[PDB]
């Protein structure tokens, strides 16, 4: 699933 | 946002960026002291900036609060975004003014076809990435439910909507999250998740805050 923070959610 | 419109400064006085040395989520403020915002927006520590248009230059209007509590839905699951809302106590009230205002909390469900307000500082390409230094706003219709599930199959809650546009072109996107859907003056959704931005038959899904309305008044009750 692909949240809609930045620069991503994973990239944090 | 990708497909939108510059909002204009101070057009959207609810709008809020939530600020880690960097810009990384959107927030609505809803009375002095709070802020609703997406829980998988949390982290510690967050400055919340208000009454920004150009969030990389001092305009002069901005009030930067840090926050004291963040509060994540407690039933909040990270895997599915079920119960996607956080909400933000300030360390000191905002200052109200024509700039910096609350934005209504919804005393009824929307409806599909309702004509809804989406803003924020995110990403305007749906293919590569170019962001932008003011404010943007997409006005959106909420999808109906079977759309949605159409669209999402087996990933979309009670507790989610879609809005946007099946055509594509048209939606939030990475660095929107937390911020606001208004329809018809009220806080109806809080930007959550989507299959890439502004895809083909891929409309954004949005948290459902009408379900959450007397969770979130008993927790500023409580905090
Ligand atoms: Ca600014």
């Amino acid at each position: 699933i692909s949240a809609r923070k930045y620069p991503s959610d994973w990239e944090e | 946002i990708v497909g939108g419109y510059t909002c204009g400064a101070n057009t959207v006085p609810y709008q809020v960026s939530l600020n880690s040395g960097y810009h990384f989520c959107g927030g609505s403020l809803i009375n002095s002291q709070w802020v609703v915002s997406a829980a998988h927006c949390y982290k510690s520590g967050i400055q919340v900036r208000l009454g920004e248009d150009n969030i990389n230059v001092v305009e002069g209007n901005e009030q930067f609060i840090s926050a004291s509590k963040s509060i994540v839905h407690p039933s909040y699951n990270s895997n599915t975004l079920n119960n996607d809302i956080m909400l933000i106590k300030l360390k000191s009230a905002a200052s109200l003014n024509s700039r910096v205002a609350s934005i209504s909390l919804p005393t009824s469900c929307a409806s599909a076809g309702t004509q809804c307000l989406i803003s924020g500082w995110g990403n305007t390409k749906s293919s590569g990435t170019s962001y932008p230094d003011v404010l943007k706003c997409l006005k959106a219709p909420i999808l109906s439910d079977s759309s949605c599930k159409s669209a999402y199959p087996g990933q979309i809650t009670s507790n989610m909507f879609c809005a946007g546009y099946l055509e594509g072109g048209k939606d939030s996107c990475q660095g929107d999250s937390g911020g606001p859907v208004v329809c018809s003056g009220k806080l109806q959704g809080i930007v959550s998740w989507g299959s890439g931005c502004a895809q083909k038959n891929k409309p954004g899904v949005y948290t459902k805050v009408c379900n959450y309305v007397s969770w979130i008044k008993q927790t500023i009750a409580s905090n």
